[PDB]
Parts: structure tokens; C-alpha cells; sequence
């Protein structure tokens, strides 16, 4: 459980400097991953 | 996001709610089984706002329709818009109800079926994680609307407690008392649910009905084909800065937040002029905006029975004009300019009032943006006189000895007339204080 | 002279084909307003390809649009959503994947409440 939470911390960081777009086709970077964990 | 589940209920709520899905296709440009034209994303830039968001490209309403009455659903299923209701969300085939005409009949029927009333409508809060509220699309006249709807209003103001309600509900007839007498009975016991258990409601009165369907229809014999025909217009009126794109007062939290004074005064004037087809061939000739709203605030298109020589000692306080479509902006203002010259809405002495006009643009269609469209949501002070109407129609007949041993058999054991008489009372004492 | 002369470098960065003249060459007459002649020659052919050219393809009146939109502030059904989430992030001092969060809500809710055109409206980039 003590993973699951490092997991689960490591990928909402992923996510969020996904959407930290530099915006050279990074807009279609950060579509695809709100996409993955919600749909 | 912004979706809003529709409670209709009663015999006359589920065909006022019937016809006012079937005005949505017509003006999102979408069929009830299929998607046949592309105006519905290029036109129309919102659409799942009182649809359910699309898994097909096929809008389903958010709707629940519950009646004691099975005849009201079964002029449903032959209609060809009936396949776009789901047949999973509310009822199957062969749904049935009671008997049945009691207030007390409802009332007691909710707690009997409180684990299947709770299950099937709760399936769709939980679909968008950011629920606007509740509208009680339910009726007045009749036991059948008035007895189930009642409870709704006291078992959801807690389980969602953060949600906005306000209800679209339409007044009975007070013309004679032959065929109905139970009428001044469960119209104070939901009335006194519509202030206190309910925050706003949207009155709709019967008389003022007639009163309109003899001005410019020409009917000779008054049927009930023609109650869904003013009454779903300006259901759809009224979600035109929610469904189509607009910028303030946009959500149904927004515009009855601008109109309300306090609790227990909610009861908003309804206006609506054009609804003639043979004014088309003369709005051809740029017909402006600077003469729709100087006939909103005259008395003619209203749908409330209020008196006529009442209104110099009662005040406006919020006042709605919506125009829809094309609206030509370059004079809005300038419409608004003759409004304090006329001085028609009178002001209140203790603080300022508020004339709000807001713009969105209609539908993709030729009848519609054509055509200048006008709708009012007033809220005047003289709205006690409905409210004396029924009271003195209540207290006339408690003293005939008119169903008092009726009506007390079932689940009645003390006397809860006077609970609703001081009450209401309360609220046409608060009216006339509120202006000091 | 000069207006025309920066004039004829935009055209040729569209195209080689591409020029303005419309071959109004041997010209100069000795006498006193020949300049203006050729002046207005020019201009009117520089009021001529650029009415051709933006308003058909580089879609001034399109960017002008979306331009009034967002800072303006109309469509204001996406927008009323995403400045909710940009309060809900701007309420407390801002952290480093902070601002990385805030750009993925951006274009999230462009395609909840849909604008115009969804990638077309890739242009706005959030700054503080």
C-alpha cells in the first residue's frame, strides 16, 4: 500500500508536467494523458 | 458541469415536459432516433447541458416522469418522439400507479416505494461530478401532482443539500368547483411546501390562460391540446442564456439569483408577446428592438390574474426582459434609455430596483431567426392578490363543513389547516412590509 | 516609395510566382507629377492582392474572432469552467508542476464546452 501511494503520487507528477505545455505539439501531448486515467 | 435533472411529475406535468423535450429537436436541429442534419454543432454551440451527455451522438434527456395516471404515458409510445426516451431510466412497458385521486393518496405512497423512488433517479446525480440542481416540472391542480410532489420537496432538501431548486409549476382553475372540490385543499399543502422546503417557483396560472388562448388564437371550444403550446415555449425561453451560448447569468443559479429579494417572496411574472405566424410577412422590414420591451411592462401579456387599480401602491423590484436572436445590439441600450422617462414599473421607496436585459442567439431556422422574441421574468409586489384568492376560498370553505370528515380518515390526526393559513399569511404580510 | 518597397517583400515571401505587377514598366516622363502617377499605380495594386490574400487564406477576420473571444471574453460557456479551475489553483502560492497543471486544464475544457473550433483555439498560452 506503501507503493501503490508512491505509484499513485509519481503519476499524478507525471500528468501535471504534462500539462505544463511548451505548447510544440504539446497540447496534443497533454490531451492524451487526461484521457487515459479518466476514460 | 451544468446539468440539470427535470422531475416531472403529476398528470399535467409529464405532458408539459412531453412537449418541451419535442421543442428541443426541433431547434438543436437533431432527430429523437437519429442525427440527420449538421446544424447541430456549427449552429448550436452547447448542447449537453439538459441532455445527457451523447455516447452515440444521441442526446437523452435527463428526465424521470412518475404518475399515478397511466393514460398520460400511454399517448407517449405511439408518438414517434417517444424512442428517444429510454425505457430503462424511468419505467418499462405496463408501468400503473393507484387507484386514484387523494392528496392523501401521494403522500402516503412516497414512503411505500421510498427504496425504488431513490434508486433509479439517483443513477444519473452521479454522472456529471458537479450537479446544478432540480427542477420539479410537477402540477397544482389535481391529487395526483400535488399529493407526490410534496414529498419530494422535504427527503431531497437534505440528501442534496447544496443543490438549486426551483420549480415550473403550473396553477389550477378556479372557474367552477363542479367536477374537482378538493381544489383549495392540496393547493395550500403544496404551497406551503413551494416557500420554506423549496427555494423559487415560476408561477403559471389557468385563468390567465384562456385568457390569452381567446386574445389572438380564435378557439371557440377551450381543449387541453392548447395548454402545452405557451407553456413550452417559455420553458425553452428561459434556458436560452443556458443552452445557447451566453456570458452572464448563464446558469440557472444565475438568473434566479439576480430576481429573488428574500425567501418565501420567489413568485416571478411570466410575459410572452409574439406568438402569431401571420406577423412574419411584416418583419421583413428590420422590425427594431426599441418597441418589444415597451409593451412587456404594459399589462397585456401576462400570465397572473392580479388586479388592475392594485398597482400604484405596490412596487417593482426585479424586473427580466430576455430578447432572443437577432437583436440588433446597436440600439439595446437605446431600448433601455426610454424605460425611467415612462416610469411603468413602479420603484421600490427603500432601495434601487433593476431592469436586466440579456442576449443569446436562437436557433439555426427561419421561423426563428426571424423574428423577434421577447420574454419577461417580472417580480411585482401585487402577486398577494392570488394569494388572497386562495385564502379566502380556504377559509369559506372550512366553515360549509366541506371535507372534514373526509379527508381525515387516512394519515391525518390533528388539524394542519392552520398551519398553512398563518403562513400564508406570513408571506402577504412580508410583501406589504417590504417596501417601508 | 518605400510603403510599396516593404510592400513587395511580404509578397515575395508568399511566392516567386507571386508578385504585384500588373506590368506597368517604361515609365518616368520627364515632366512634374510623373512620381504620383506611379505612386498610386502601386498603392492601388497593393489595395488589389492583399484583399485576395488575407481575408481568403491567412484569415484575418478568423483570428480577429477567436482574438475577441478570450480576451474579450465572449463563448462563455468553455470559459466560465475553465476560469473555475484557474481560481481553484490560484487561491495559494504556486508550486513548480503547478503552472504544468494549470496548461492541462486549459485544453481540457475545450473540449468539454466546444468552442468554434477545438484546434484552432491551440494558441492561447498561459502566462503570469
Amino acid at each position: 500500500r506503501i507503493l501503490t501511494h508512491f505509484y499513485q503520487g509519481i503519476v499524478q507528477q507525471f500528468l501535471v508536467l504534462l500539462t505544463t505545455s511548451t505548447d510544440e505539439s504539446l497540447r496534443f501531448l497533454s490531451f492524451r494523458l487526461d484521457f487515459n486515467e479518466h476514460y | 458541469p451544468r446539468e440539470i435533472i427535470t422531475l416531472q411529475l403529476g398528470q399535467c406535468g409529464n405532458q408539459i415536459g412531453f412537449e418541451f423535450w419535442k421543442q428541443l429537436c426541433a431547434e438543436h436541429g437533431i432527430s429523437p432516433e437519429g442525427i440527420v442534419e449538421e446544424f447541430a454543432t456549427e449552429g448550436t454551440d452547447r448542447k449537453d447541458v439538459f441532455f445527457y451527455q451523447a455516447d452515440d451522438e444521441h442526446y437523452i434527456p435527463r428526465a424521470v416522469l412518475l404518475d399515478l395516471e397511466p393514460r398520460v404515458i400511454h399517448s407517449i409510445l405511439n408518438s414517434p418522439y417517444a424512442n428517444l426516451y429510454n425505457p430503462e431510466n424511468i419505467y418499462l412497458s405496463e408501468h400503473g400507479g393507484g387507484a386514484g385521486n387523494n392528496w392523501a393518496s401521494g403522500f402516503s405512497q412516497g414512503e411505500k416505494i421510498h427504496e425504488d423512488i431513490f434508486d433509479i433517479i439517483d443513477r444519473e446525480a452521479d454522472g456529471s461530478d458537479s450537479l446544478e440542481g432540480f427542477v420539479l416540472c410537477h402540477s397544482i391542480a389535481g391529487g395526483t401532482g400535488s399529493g407526490l410532489g410534496s414529498y419530494l420537496l422535504e427527503r431531497l432538501n437534505d440528501r442534496y443539500p447544496k443543490k438549486l431548486v426551483q420549480t415550473y409549476s403550473v396553477f389550477p382553475n378556479q372557474d367552477e368547483m363542479s367536477h374537482v372540490v378538493v381544489q383549495p385543499y392540496n393547493s395550500l399543502l403544496t404551497l406551503k411546501r413551494l416557500t420554506q422546503n423549496a427555494d423559487c417557483v415560476v408561477v403559471l396560472d389557468n385563468t390567465a390562460l384562456n385568457r390569452i388562448a381567446t386574445d389572438r388564437l380564435h378557439i371557440q371550444n377551450p381543449s387541453f391540446s392548447q395548454i402545452n403550446q405557451l407553456v413550452s415555449t417559455i420553458m425553452s425561453a428561459s434556458t436560452t442564456t443556458l443552452r445557447y451560448p451566453g456570458y452572464m447569468n448563464n446558469d440557472l443559479i444565475g438568473l434566479i439569483a439576480s430576481l429573488i429579494p428574500t425567501p418565501r417572496l420567489h413568485f416571478l411574472m411570466t410575459g410572452y408577446t409574439p406568438l402569431t405566424t401571420d406577423q412574419s410577412v411584416a418583419s421583413v422590414r428590420k422590425t427594431t428592438v426599441l418597441d418589444v420591451m415597451r409593451r412587456l411592462l404594459q399589462p397585456k401579456n401576462v400570465m397572473v390574474s392580479t388586479g388592475r387599480d392594485r398597482q400604484t401602491n405596490h412596487c417593482y423590484i426585479a424586473i427580466l426582459n430576455i430578447i432572443q436572436g437577432e437583436v440588433d445590439p446597436t440600439q439595446v441600450h437605446k431600448s433601455l434609455q426610454r424605460i425611467r422617462e415612462r416610469k411603468l414599473a413602479n420603484f421600490i421607496p427603500w432601495g434601487p430596483a433593476s431592469i436586466q436585459v440579456a442576449l443569446s442567439r436562437k436557433s439555426p431556422y427561419l421561423p426563428s431567426a426571424h423574428r423577434v422574441s421577447g420574454l419577461m421574468m417580472a417580480n411585482h409586489t401585487n402577486i398577494s392578490s392570488l394569494f388572497e384568492r386562495t385564502c379566502r376560498q380556504y377559509d369559506k370553505l372550512r366553515k360549509r363543513e366541506a371535507f372534514l370528515e373526509q379527508f381525515r380518515k387516512e394519515d391525518i390526526f390533528k388539524d394542519n389547516f392552520d398551519e398553512l393559513d398563518n403562513s400564508r399569511e406570513i408571506v402577504q404580510q412580508l410583501i406589504d412590509e417590504y417596501h417601508a | 516609395i518605400l510603403s510599396t518597397g516593404k510592400y513587395l517583400n511580404v509578397v515575395r515571401e508568399c511566392g516567386h510566382d507571386v508578385t504585384c505587377p500588373d506590368a506597368k514598366e517604361i515609365t518616368y516622363t520627364l515632366k512634374e507629377q510623373a512620381y504620383v502617377e506611379r505612386i498610386e499605380k502601386a498603392y492601388n495594386y497593393a489595395s488589389k492582392v492583399l484583399l485576395d490574400f488575407l481575408m481568403e487564406e491567412e484569415e484575418l477576420v478568423a483570428h480577429l474572432r477567436s482574438i475577441k473571444h478570450y480576451f474579450l471574453m465572449d463563448q462563455g460557456d468553455f470559459f466560465v469552467h475553465f476560469m473555475d479551475l484557474t481560481e481553484e489553483e490560484l487561491k495559494k502560492p504556486v508550486d513548480d508542476i503547478i503552472p504544468t497543471r494549470l496548461e492541462a486544464l486549459l485544453e481540457l475544457a475545450l473540449r468539454m464546452s466546444t468552442a468554434n473550433t477545438d484546434p484552432f483555439k491551440d494558441d492561447l498560452k498561459i502566462e503570469l
